[PDB]
RNA sequence: UAUGCCAGCUGGUGGAUUGCUCGGCUCAGGCGCUGAUGAAGGACGUGCCAAGCUGCGAUAAGCCAUGGGGAGCCGCACGGAGGCGAAGAACCAUGGAUUUCCGAAUGAGAAUCUCUAACAAUUGCUUCGCGCAAUGAGGAACCCCGAGAACUG
RNA sequence: CGCUCUAAUUGGAUGGAAGUAGGGGUGAAAACUCCUAUGGACCGAUUAGUGACGAAAAUCCUGGCCAUAGUAGCAGCGAUAGUCGGGUGAGAACCCCGACGGCCUAAUGGAUAAGGGUUCCUCAGCACUGCUGAUCAGCUGAGGGUUAGCCGGUCCUAAGUCAUACCGCAACUCGACUAUGACGAAAUGGGAAACGGGUUAAUAUUCCCGUGCCACUAUGCAGUGAAAGUUGACGCCCUGGGGU
RNA sequence: AGGGAAACGUGAUUCAACCUGGGGCCCAUGAAAAGACGAGCAUAGUGUCCGUACCGAGAACCGACACAGGUGUCCAUGGCG
């Protein structure tokens, strides 16, 4: 059963959603953790120095 | 859009145009080339006939794969562009209308000048295999007509 | 019957007002008047 | 502080619910419970509200179908409430 | 407009609340008229009503009710 | 799929934002609603 | 002389060029903390008609006071209707009012809703009663203490 | 030689600059200059400076455009389907009515889960979308529609998850255990209660008519028993009986 | 009561559902908790909140497309054969 098109069918699961904390559709209602802000995981705003070039 | 690429004397001339029409630009040339020098009337009766399928239009340029026609004089390939022909009848009905309203005898006037110009395409996309899409546009045509007292 | 509203009555049949389907309008909702 | 009754819902079905069933349709603030819906409607218009049905519209507002008592008349009440 | 600040301060905590529930209602009766596709409107006031009520509430604050 | 009050409220706004730029505005600005979303061609969040 | 080749002329297509700049880029001086008296951020609202933005917050493109200001005005937005202003508005400065929900998020739960009185948790003081307080998060980089690569040479 | 901008000196321009198109002259040449049309507002020369400074080439980047071509596809699938009259309409091979002729029968029928998100109904349209056309539409524009004590959610607990504590960790938004709390099932787990009829353009065990049921609370009478036990509460195969 | 233009039947066989039993198997032994019952009756009051439109597919979901693909449950008792 091809991994392409065919395997696209079962894809009717809901996971990522409008995070209550940020407003991005990154709240993984399964893990209840915001891949974008860290809500549910960290009380601090998820952020990284690599979300931007080294000297910027 | 275009503009009359030909100087016309208002005292003895009648103008008319078509704008951004969606028809085959390739048919338009043929028909034009074919109805030039004709009498507005002979011009109509001609198109009407074309539409009917009794009179064919000589496809001298864009003839690829076209089937030869017996009624074509001096040439071989030809078809019957109806849609285009209709659009052309309108162009004339206005051309002949404008004339009459100025006092001229429309029908009796000669087609001093007529020419189709591709004013652009109405872009469209066509899904293709392997998940790619290829252009799929519609031609947008303009065309001029200039009648003159015989 | 109405010489003051026959021109108001014979409107309800061709008013198409917001919220109401053609002709099914309460006349006093068609209480909007001009002229 | 927010107010309950936002305004009268006037559409065909609305009227029919008034004419034939003696109910009045309003648009209320969604945090309003059916009960709160009642009391408010009774206080603003001087009527006895028997039943209140509520629906959270696809409009973001709440609709309320409030039936009065056979003693009161929506058609009449509706006259005093703008509408007519 | 029709209702000036001065006039609001020349009211009693009662008069304000009374004048308040009065505007609140002229407001409601406008939103009603408007909700019914009514044209006997005058947008210049349904706006003022809000403002008016604003002020009044504003005074109630300052005066300590 | 079962939606929630909060959700419904949003689908609602969404639907609201999906209306055209009113004619009167066109004249008031002497001269497009970029946020136009079709129910099939587009995908809303959540 | 069809089909047709080369150059041009009239029109088109196209958006180069020139001119322009309500934006950028870099430098320099000044200045520099915010948050449980609940921020920063987000959600949803808020206009006569109002979809985007901005502003605002159910007192919703706004309320009050003092100073400035001036015949004009009702944001971007040059519509239609109506309205506000010498009871001196618009507009500007400062001070104040209001300031929905989610949000450190702190009564408890939850994709911005909901369930039956709240400093949740951790502390200090302690009338040992959360009574009086603290921490919690944000911020362009800068700063301090720790953990600490490899490509490459 | 030519390009940008700065400086000094010095000039041109709405009695029309730059740029552009065609045309004349000079220089070996990079290139300079003039004329005509256009344009409709800036433009130079010398010297000294400046530099994101001169391309035909990189399967170069971005944009535009030609031939290809009125060509390939709109046939191929055990679902080959239409036809004749007629309605509307500016326009009808494919929008609607009638007949005749077919297609689908675990599905091309009925009810749903997820998911979608208003795609539903009505009116008005056809510049867009619709493998042709469209007077049609899941298209566009304007209005409207989802009404529940007894259908679900809500509650419960399942694998398992989180939060707080405790401990670890340089440290945490990290980490196993142990406690306490909470979370975890909308077809398809367990689960207090509703049936039939009627009604709309669209809702319906939700609204209306009739009839019935459940829980809590209060008042009144009965009861003093009420906590043990029973139920919830369950594998696979074969099979008898009852029965709509 | 309702529904039907009207008649508004009676018996029968085979009988999904639903009820209730017997038997066999396992180096497989086939949840839990809330809740109900145990523990009556009359009258009255209360029953808030959230979902409730439509598709559910060779056009309304995933596959960039009104994509010959993919996608779960119930109707497995419509006639002949
Ligand atoms: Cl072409
Ligand atoms: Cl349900
Ligand atoms: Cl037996
Ligand atoms: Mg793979
Ligand atoms: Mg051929
Ligand atoms: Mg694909
Ligand atoms: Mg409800
Ligand atoms: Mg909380
Ligand atoms: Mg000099
Ligand atoms: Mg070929
Ligand atoms: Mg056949
Ligand atoms: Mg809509
Ligand atoms: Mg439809
Ligand atoms: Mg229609
Ligand atoms: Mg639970
Ligand atoms: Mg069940
Ligand atoms: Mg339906
Ligand atoms: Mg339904
Ligand atoms: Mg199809
Ligand atoms: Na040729
Ligand atoms: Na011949
Ligand atoms: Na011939
Ligand atoms: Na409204
Ligand atoms: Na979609
Ligand atoms: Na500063
Ligand atoms: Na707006
Ligand atoms: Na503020
Ligand atoms: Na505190
Ligand atoms: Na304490
Ligand atoms: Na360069
Ligand atoms: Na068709
Ligand atoms: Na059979």
């Amino acid at each position: 059963t091809g991994a392409g098109t065919p395997s696209q069918g079962k894809k009717n699961t809901t996971t990522h959603t409008k995070c209550r904390r940020c407003g991005e559709k990154s709240y993984h209602t399964k893990k209840k953790v915001c891949s974008s802000c860290g809500f549910g995981k960290s009380a601090k705003r998820r952020d990284y120095e690599w979300q931007s070039k080294a000297g910027e | 859009g275009i503009s009359y690429s030909v100087e016309a004397d208002p005292d003895t001339t009648a103008k008319a145009m078509l704008r951004e029409r969606q028809m085959s630009f390739k048919h338009s040339k043929a028909i034009a080339r074919e109805i030039k020098g004709k009498t507005a009337g002979e011009a109509v009766d001609y198109l009407e006939a074309v539409i009917e399928g009794d009179q064919p239009v000589p496809f001298k340029q864009h003839n690829s794969g076209v089937g030869h026609k017996s009624k074509v004089d001096g040439w071989d390939a030809g078809r019957y562009p109806e849609k285009a022909s209709k659009a052309f009848l309108d162009l004339l009905e206005n051309a002949v209308g404008n004339a009459d309203h100025q006092g001229f005898d429309g029908e009796a006037m000669t087609i001093k000048h007529v020419a189709a110009h591709k004013v652009g395409e109405q872009q469209g996309r066509k899904p293709r295999a392997m998940g790619r899409a290829s252009a799929w546009n519609s031609p947008q045509v303009d065309v001029e007509l200039i009648l003159e007292e015989p | 019957e109405t010489a003051v509203k026959s021109e108001l009555v014979n409107v309800a049949k061709k008013v198409r007002i917001d919220g109401f389907r053609k002709g099914k309008v309460p006349m006093n909702i068609v209480a909007q008047r001009y002229g | 502080s927010w107010d309950v009754i936002k305004h009268p819902h006037v559409t065909e079905k609305a009227m029919n619910d008034m004419d034939f069933q003696n109910k009045l349709q309003f648009a209320v603030d969604d945090r309003a419970s059916k009960g709160e819906v009642a009391d408010a409607v009774e206080e603003q218009y001087d009527v006895t509200v028997e039943q209140v049905n509520t629906q959270n519209t696809m409009d973001g507002e709440k609709k309320a179908v409030v039936r009065l008592s056979e003693d009161d008349d929506a058609q009449e009440v509706a006259s005093r409430i703008g509408v007519f | 407009t029709v209702l000036h600040v001065q006039e609001i301060r020349d009211m009693t905590p009662a008069e304000r609340e009374a004048e308040l529930d009065d505007l609140k209602t002229e407001l409601l009766n406008a939103r009603a008229v408007q909700a019914a596709g009514g044209a006997p409107e005058n947008p210049g006031r349904i706006k003022e009503l809000r403002k008016a009520i604003a002020r009044i509430k504003t005074i109630q604050g300052e005066e300590g009710d | 799929g079962k939606k929630s009050k909060a959700t419904k409220k949003r689908l609602a706004k969404l639907d609201n934002q999906n209306s055209r730029v009113p004619a009167w505005v066109m004249l008031k600005t002497d001269e497009r609603n970029h946020k136009r979303r079709h129910w099939r061609r587009n995908d809303t969040d959540e």
